[PDB]
């Protein structure tokens, strides 16, 4: 007797076992096998969009709720999330472009809580963020803990996200005449601590 | 001088003390205290919000609130609103304290009450709708304007939430922004005497904590009543 | 020469009666201002002083019916999962039943803690069936009609069989939310997304048919107790629950 | 899990730990004192009833009755009537504390009256029928409206009775139903004034017992002015 | 004998809330009085206690370009030296971009201490050039167009190579004054002799002519970060600094 | 700096003759506070106190 | 570096992180986090029919 389910039963009557776990003496896959970490607190693509000499200073590149997006079936850390109401974690990102040392400009990313609100845009240094200089680094990461009101983010249906990732021009992006107008950017986040929480047969 | 050049963008190299010319000691201050320690600083109870009767035997009912969205007087309002800003997530008591203006040999009352339960209509001066018993159920007091004129009673942390938070979005904006709500109701006032108004202050506690900084609200978000 | 000042503080001669600090009496009008000790000649020794003794004790939350006409995972009864459930109701002296558990917490803006379903069976040594408990995770409103036995299988349940030696099955059902506490919104209007009342919901299944002869009942009917273990509640308030119905 | 399956029915077999699914330690309260201690809840002093006085030199006695059956006003309202319905034995002293709303420079006196004893009709507002010998005798005290607005004095375990209960039946629910009366008497009190209102709370003591666990009263039963 | 006298002193009944000794609630409505212990659970243990937490994390105060077509001594940017400063903005939606830096000094009458300006360039690893960043002590109100590149040098400032791995310069304008402390005079209606805000002005000549190929921009932006080490203020106040339109 | 510091609890002068701690006076007449010993000079030692 | 899905950068800076791994002191549910076996290993009500 043990896990969830549990059995009552009256008129009981003892389990009948044939052998027992064997071990590959010449495994059939070399991968670690399947784990909560494996599955969950691995790397996805979340989003991605471009950056162009139009984009204005403090253009906002990309507003993402970073935990929505990764509530999908497009990854596998759904199989995790789907069957759970509940769970409290921290997330790591990581961010990455590539700009033609041609070009100049900066981007910053930070992971603001919940919303911006009427935060000064000049500011936003103050919450987790990277800089990005075309001069310099062309990745950044990113890692934070569980910050919520609340004891756990509700999947099914949430009150507001946990995090929204927000990448504004820090400083507009111009080059020389011939160089590439703009320079595709993409977003990587993953759970850290996963702790999950009350099994549910529920979608919506 | 080392801490004179750095690449910023490494969030190592940034924390490198910077250092630019020679320089010597600062000293000593020649006052006791620290006006940063959050907890010295926002001890000065500071301004919140203020209301004033019209008819007798009524009531107002107003929220405590750190939306930064609820725009004052029906929000906060100076200091209180830039202050439960610079942080996501807040939590623990405060110190309220309410000075009475006017009127004098007023009788009245006020509770807390705790956010997501029963409560007469927000920011609003009418006949309260609540069962005496109700009302003192939840912990109360009773005073009178001509033997005080002030109150300083604490505010708990009674709520079904880990913290409440300003910045927010509509919907959590709705119920995670809020600490809870303050009722007073007076009694006696026959309006042939002069007005009663209300003011309120609130000063931080020691129990009181706060949790991971935001970018500070933009001077046009800054409000006063 | 006297010199003893003191300033005189802010509420002045106000009263405050939120605890027993400040509603505590400045005087007294017993003589001598004397006390008094301790006395169970005629109380059996059965001194209280904690809520705990209520909210310990399984009392009736509400009774179902396991017909044989039921079908295979046929939902035959939904309970919201908050201490303030009871449906129990008594028609003339006319009564609405509430529970240990709720009359307290009733009286509560906050709670928490696993709270214990136990359900008593009162068939024959004759009758044979199965019974499926699962409790899913949640707020007092989830639409779940849309969810086949199978699928009630993912959350955590516990089946029982009704025809046997024993005839209590206890569901502690542990505390999980999103929250530390729930709280009491059966006092306010309407309902708010977010404040919530319930960390979920159970549903009584029909795990196997009820068989039996023919010499007997054509049902079975249940009893469900409802208590709670490890239960905290702080934030003091007045409110009569009023009855679950369903 | 062997906790998840017994025969409530037999007395001993009931008292099983329940256990169905694997948990782990709650942990620890966030609030320093348990709201659940009879002692610190009814610590806070709940609401009991409420009068008002309309011509000069008149009294008021209202009795303290633990009677499921007096319904209020005449009677035990909201918490004070819930609690003192969940088990079957009280004794013990009360601190009692009684809010004066309105008037003022209006000379009172108060005394408790122990049951059994000589006191003025209860539940109604008349000229006052006793000896102010009597009266002072039983432990009286004396205050204006004007200096105060409000009296916070204990209430003695002075009864012929090992304890008193609200349910009960018709006779019994007579006499082994009170604590005590208490008395309000008025001087002074030109009606050319304004109205005179009383509010009386209770607060149980450290010195109060609690015996016997009764089931709680049905909500139809509960209550409230 | 009840023999208890004290003299009801002045200030009767007078509440002040200019500190926390007499801010502090003299009764509270938590039941039995409670208390509330440390809950880090969802605040990922980052529990903030002071402002400085703010006023040295570097944040976005202003923007200038530094164009090819500038020629050597020409003054590119001319700045305050004093928090209070910030000339960041967004149209819309409509705000004024404050610094951490000023928006925490903005609450207080006086300020000392080592001001820091970050200077992030955003060029290619194409270009080249340098640019002279020179503190002139002084008042927030000193004409200062008047000076050459060469003058410039008398007073402390330092140059920087635009081209190369690094990407920042940390100008770190130590505290000179003939005041212990600098006033937050943005509050007063005019400006008055001696009541300053700022130490001196920041000067951005261009050291050398920026060049390049033609394949690349014709200019160089650069970002200027405000924070402070060493930071004292005090004597609290309101008031939401307005943006410094150079 | 004097900073001594108390509020006024509730029933504000208000008076209870219930038993001595509150029926006890304030203050005396008697010059400088005296007191009285025991005397049962012309009593003949029959003390009552019960 | 670790766990599946490698980056190889050549532009490569530093990682920034605030805090730390926050022990709930009460914690917000009861049950064992979520693992392979929580999930995986339990029972589940495949086919039923009648006899």
């Amino acid at each position: 007797g043990a896990s969830y389910f549990t059995s009552v039963d009256q008129s009981s009557v003892h389990t009948a076992e044939v052998g027992s776990h064997q071990i590959e003496p010449l495994k059939t896959s070399v991968d670690k096998p399947g784990s909560k970490k494996t599955q969950g607190e691995k790397f996805f693509l979340i989003h991605s969009a471009r950056w162009l000499t139009t984009h204005a200073l403090f253009h906002e590149v990309a507003k993402l709720d970073v935990v929505k997006l990764l509530y999908n079936e497009q990854f596998a850390v759904q199989g995790l999330l789907r069957y759970h109401t509940y769970a409290r974690f921290g997330i790591e990102i990581q961010v990455q472009i590539n700009p033609t040392p041609f070009q100049q400009g900066g981007l910053i990313c930070a992971m603001v809580p919940g919303d911006q609100s009427y935060g000064s845009i000049a500011s936003l240094t103050v919450y987790p963020h990277g800089l990005l200089n075309c001069n310099i680094n062309n990745v950044v990461r990113i890692k934070v803990p569980f910050i919520y009101t609340r004891g756990a983010y509700h999947f099914k249906d949430p009150q507001y996200p946990v995090w929204e990732l927000t990448i504004r021009v820090w400083s507009e992006l111009n080059i020389g005449t011939g160089t590439s107008a703009y320079t595709s950017l993409n977003v990587l986040a993953r759970f850290t601590d996963l702790e999950l929480h009350g099994l549910t047969p529920l979608s919506t | 001088p080392v801490g004179a050049i750095t690449t910023i963008e490494d969030p190592v190299l940034a924390k490198k003390v910077p250092e630019t010319f020679p320089e010597l000691k600062p000293g000593e201050s020649r006052h006791t205290s620290d006006h940063m320690s959050i907890y010295k600083f926002m001890g000065r109870s500071h301004f919140l919000c203020t209301f004033t009767f019209n008819s007798n035997n009524k009531e107002y009912t107003f929220p405590i609130t750190l939306s930064s969205t609820s725009n004052p007087p029906h929000g906060l309002p100076s200091t209180l609103r830039w202050f439960f800003n610079l942080f996501q997530l807040y939590r623990g008591p405060l110190d309220l304290t309410i000075i009475i203006t006017g009127a004098t040999d007023v009788d009245g009352m006020a509770w807390f009450t705790p956010v997501g339960l029963a409560v007469d209509t927000p920011w609003v001066e009418k006949e309260s709708a609540l069962q005496i018993d109700y009302k003192t159920a939840l912990g109360a007091v009773r005073f009178n304007t001509r033997r005080t004129g002030n109150i300083q009673i604490r505010l708990p942390w009674y709520s079904y939430l880990y913290a409440v938070s300003g910045a927010l979005d509509g919907l959590g904006d709705k119920t995670d922004s809020t600490f809870g709500l303050v009722s007073i109701q007076i009694a006696n006032y026959n309006h042939s005497d002069e007005y009663l108004s209300f003011s309120c202050y609130l000063s931080v506690t020691e129990q009181s904590e706060f949790y991971f900084p935001r970018a500070p609200l933009n001077s046009n978000a800054m409000l006063s009543t | 020469m006297m010199r003893n000042e003191t300033r005189v503080s802010t509420t002045e001669n106000v009263v405050n009666l939120s605890n027993y600090e400040d509603a505590r009496a400045k005087m007294s009008f017993a003589l001598d201002q004397e006390d008094w000790k301790s006395d169970p000649s005629q109380g059996g020794g059965i001194k209280i002083t904690h809520f705990t003794t209520w909210t310990s004790i399984p009392t009736l939350a509400a009774q179902f019916p396991f017909n044989a006409s039921d079908s295979v995972g046929q939902q035959i009864k939904v309970i919201p999962v908050d201490p303030y459930f009871f449906q129990m109701t008594n028609t003339n002296p006319d009564q609405k039943c509430i529970t240990a558990l709720a009359s307290i917490c009733q009286m509560f803006c906050f709670w928490r803690g696993d709270l214990v379903f136990d359900f008593q069976v009162f068939p024959t040594k004759y009758h044979s069936g199965r019974l499926l408990f699962c409790f899913v995770p949640g707020n007092e409103l989830i639409d779940v009609t849309g969810i086949t036995l199978k699928q009630a299988t993912t959350a955590p349940c516990a089946v029982m069989d009704i025809a046997g030696v024993q005839s209590t099955l206890r569901f502690r059902v542990p505390w999980i939310s999103d929250t530390p506490y729930r709280v009491n919104r059966y006092t306010k209007e309407a309902h708010q997304k977010g404040e919530y009342t319930a960390i979920g919901k159970l549903i009584v299944y029909c795990y196997n048919r009820l068989t039996s002869p023919s010499n007997v009942a054509h049902h079975v009917r249940v009893n469900v107790y409802l208590s709670a273990i490890n239960l905290e509640c702080f934030a003091p308030l007045y409110h009569a629950m009023d009855v679950t119905t369903q």
